[PDB]
């Protein structure tokens, strides 16, 4: 039963790459929010009238 | 050697070779290998390959087949052909069941005479 060795390493290596590509997604998304958190110091002011 | 032409060398298949003998060590008494292989692989596989290489006299442009049982490399049969060639071309299913042929992986596969020196720097 060499083969579901394989299959399931190629499931472990499926995940190791998504986990990484997955992180990106996270760090690319405090790269946004970070930028984006000041409008919320700034915020509630623009419909005072 | 003696007529000193050029020659070709189409072999299919050096697998069914191995396992040839494979069948008949666990008989002979030799104990086998651990997927199930004689202990004599590279020896035999050797004493066959080095007839196959060019000389001062002639030269032999020898073309091999293999069997990968499971579309595994880590078959010690196909692993042990390795050291015996110059160009280990690599056939993979995936390729083919994408509707493409020559199933070749190109990342999976090299060649030796691939240098600048030998060949053309545009080609390299």
């Amino acid at each position: 039963g060499g083969g579901t060795i394989r299959f399931w390493r190629e499931k472990l290596e499926g995940y190791k790459k998504y986990h990484q590509i997955v992180k990106t997604i996270k760090m690319v998304t405090l790269a946004k929010y970070r930028q984006t958190v000041v409008r919320t110091r700034v915020r509630d002011q623009t419909l005072r009238y | 050697d003696e007529a000193g032409q050029d020659v070709l060398l189409f072999v299919d298949n050096v697998f069914r070779f191995t396992q040839a003998n494979s069948e008949v060590s666990a008989l002979l008494g030799r104990i086998p290998a651990a997927v199930g292989y004689q202990p004599t692989l590279a020896e035999d596989l050797g004493m066959l390959q080095e007839r196959i290489t060019s000389t001062v006299k002639g030269s032999i442009t020898s073309v091999q087949a293999v069997y990968v049982p499971a579309d595994d490399i880590t078959d010690p049969a196909p692993a042990t052909t390795f050291s015996h060639l110059d160009a280990t071309t690599v056939l993979s299913r995936s390729v083919a069941e994408a509707g493409i042929y020559p199933a070749v992986e190109p990342l999976e596969c090299a060649s030796r005479i691939m240098d600048p020196d030998a060949i053309d720097v545009n080609h390299y």
